[PDB]
């Protein structure tokens, strides 16, 4: 009936209450200087993630690239590999800003 | 043992080349989608009975 056999939980270690299951922590950090920290639901091709970032900034179909691990993957699949738990990190490379700078 | 995946999933009604049957919950079947999204571990036993290929 009690929370713990010993007596009571410290509650200090456990702060807040989040599922941290359905949603995951996916972020990107280009060489140029990008820092984005947000969580996205894991139930659709990773496309529904980079698509927002890419469209609201730039499309990978040129300079920007999305490296899931150590290679390139299509944006038309979800069960191919993904299968992330929470700490999802994707590396990207930006050859050019695509604006302002001449190159 | 290991066999085919000839089964179905009652969470989304979309069987997928794979089926895990959770014992503890019994009569509980999950596919690659619900399992990955829900995150339901519980020592599941892969049940199949078709042709693997
Ligand atoms: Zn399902
Ligand atoms: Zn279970």
């Amino acid at each position: 009936g009690s929370m713990s056999d010993q007596e009571a939980k410290p509650s200090t270690e456990d702060l807040g209450d989040k599922k941290e299951g359905e949603y995951i922590k996916l972020k990107v950090i280009g060489q140029d200087s990008s820092e984005i920290h947000f969580k996205v639901k894991m139930t659709t091709h990773l496309k529904k993630l980079k698509e927002s970032y890419c469209q609201r900034q730039g499309v990978p179909m040129n300079s920007l690239r999305f490296l899931f691990e150590g290679q390139r993957i299509a944006d038309n699949h979800t069960p191919k590999e993904l299968g992330m738990e929470e700490e999802d990190v994707i590396e990207v490379y930006q050859e050019q800003t695509g604006g302002h700078s001449t190159v | 043992g290991q066999d085919r995946f000839v089964y179905t999933c009652n969470e989304c009604k979309h069987h997928v080349e794979t089926r895990w049957h959770c014992t503890v919950c019994e009569d509980y079947d999950l596919c690659i989608n619900c399992y990955n999204t829900k995150s339901h571990a519980h020592k599941m036993v892969k049940w199949g009975l078709g042709l693997d290929d």
